[PDB]
């Protein structure tokens, strides 16, 4: 569960 | 270490770091990844475990996954965040404050609401509930009864329930006066384990001051009574290390001889059958059954009984040979068609969300091609749509 920025 | 950092962002790689967690899943926002010789990693204050706190200092500490990530990308050029490097008493009364909070606002706030309860465990809605009460003196259910309404409030006041008490009282709610929703009343008894009927049975005592074994004879009949009874009991037989091969070829053969091979049905023999064998023993007779009846155990249902008893059988034989998927048919039922069938679209909602919820999922997906989650988007709006999210966990 990850979110790249 | 709590560190205030200001990033730069930067066409090669954004902010340049990755990110985790989130209040939905109970845990703060982590840095997961920072990619090297960018916007994060140029700064040397970012290291792979910070928890986010602040956004411009805008507190996250107790936010979601798309609440950060949501700042994080409408932050402007220069972002600075302020980082730092087993659910307590003290995380149910930080709950409860805010569900106070929340609920006092002016307009009554519904998303933080919703944000906390759907994604919480029911063992830590009842310490919030205990937390609530005591700091405030109020009643955390009644509370949230006056501060909601329509199918959010149907939500979150089935949520706050225990397991058996929300079971109890939607069993009681279906016999609820003369007409008798017998579909609710069947997915209830039709789906629920020996152990949890007998703290439902316990429960719907308490709450009611009657049995329920006497409520359903009261708005049952016939041989649909005698199925509803016999399932209520719970005690079927739990099974072990023992495959009794022999026991399943007999079981097949005395449905096929009490059904479609003769003239009427023997739905004594039925019962029997079908309430008292394990669930692990009865998924083998209904594949043995298939090798005696040119028809299986579903097909043979629908030409030998009609009406509520034929309802009941039907339930029951989807419930022992795929329960997740029974319940993955009975949400899509809920919401293929105009409109939606929101009470047992909620109640299936609240009541396997802790349970089998990912197995639902995946069964609903490989049948339908489109996610559970997928649906609930299309089918309802608002804060009672995110409630109905969260519980589903996610995507896919
Ligand atoms: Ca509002
Ligand atoms: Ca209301
Ligand atoms: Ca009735
Ligand atoms: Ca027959
Ligand atoms: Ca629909």
């Amino acid at each position: 569960p990850s979110t790249t920025l | 270490n709590r560190r205030t950092v200001t990033l730069r962002r930067q066409p090669v790689g954004g902010l340049g770091l990755s990110i985790k967690g989130g209040s939905e899943h109970n845990v703060p926002v982590v840095i997961s990844k920072i990619f090297e010789d960018q916007a994060a990693d140029q700064t040397g204050m970012l290291f792979v475990g910070d928890a986010v706190l602040q956004v411009n200092g805008i507190h996250v500490e107790n936010a979601t996954h798309e609440e950060v990530v949501h700042l994080l990308r409408n932050a402007g050029d220069e972002v600075t965040i302020t980082v730092e490097y087993a659910y307590t008493n003290f995380d149910a009364e930080r709950d409860a404050l805010n569900i106070e909070t929340a609920i006092k606002t002016k307009g009554v706030d519904e998303v933080t609401i919703v944000n906390i309860l759907t994604n919480r465990s029911n063992e830590q809605r009842q310490d919030i509930a205990f937390a609530y009460q005591r700091r405030t003196k109020k009643e955390l259910a009644s509370a949230l009864k006056s501060a909601l309404s329509g199918h959010l409030e149907t939500v979150i006041l089935g949520l706050l329930k225990t397991p058996a008490q929300y079971d109890a009282s939607e069993l009681k709610a279906s016999m609820k006066g003369l007409g008798t929703d017998e579909d609710s009343l069947i997915e209830i008894i039709c789906s629920r384990t020996n152990q949890e009927l007998q703290e439902i049975n316990r429960v719907y005592k308490e709450m009611y001051k009657t049995d329920l074994e006497k409520d359903i004879i009261s708005d049952t009949s016939g041989d649909f009574r005698k199925l509803m009874v016999a399932l209520a009991k719970g005690r079927r037989a739990e099974d072990g290390s023992v495959i009794d091969y022999e026991l399943i070829d007999q079981d097949a053969r005395d449905l096929y001889d009490a059904g479609v091979k003769r003239k009427g049905t023997d739905v004594p023999k039925w019962i029997s059958i079908m309430t008292e064998r394990s669930v692990p023993h009865l998924q083998k007779v209904f594949d043995r059954y298939k090798s005696y009846s040119p028809y299986d155990m579903l097909e043979s249902i629908r030409k030998e009984v009609k009406g509520d008893l034929e309802n009941a059988f039907l339930n029951l034989v989807q419930c022992i040979q795929n329960k997740p998927l029974y319940f993955a048919d009975r949400l899509y039922d809920s919401m293929k068609g105009k409109g939606t069938r929101d009470k047992v679209l909620i109640r299936i909602m609240v009541s396997r969300s802790e349970v089998d919820m990912l197995k639902i999922r995946s069964e609903f997906k490989r049948k339908y091609g489109k996610s559970l989650y997928y649906y609930i988007q299309q089918d309802t709006k608002g804060d009672y749509q995110k409630a109905l999210l969260y519980l589903c966990g996610g995507d896919d």
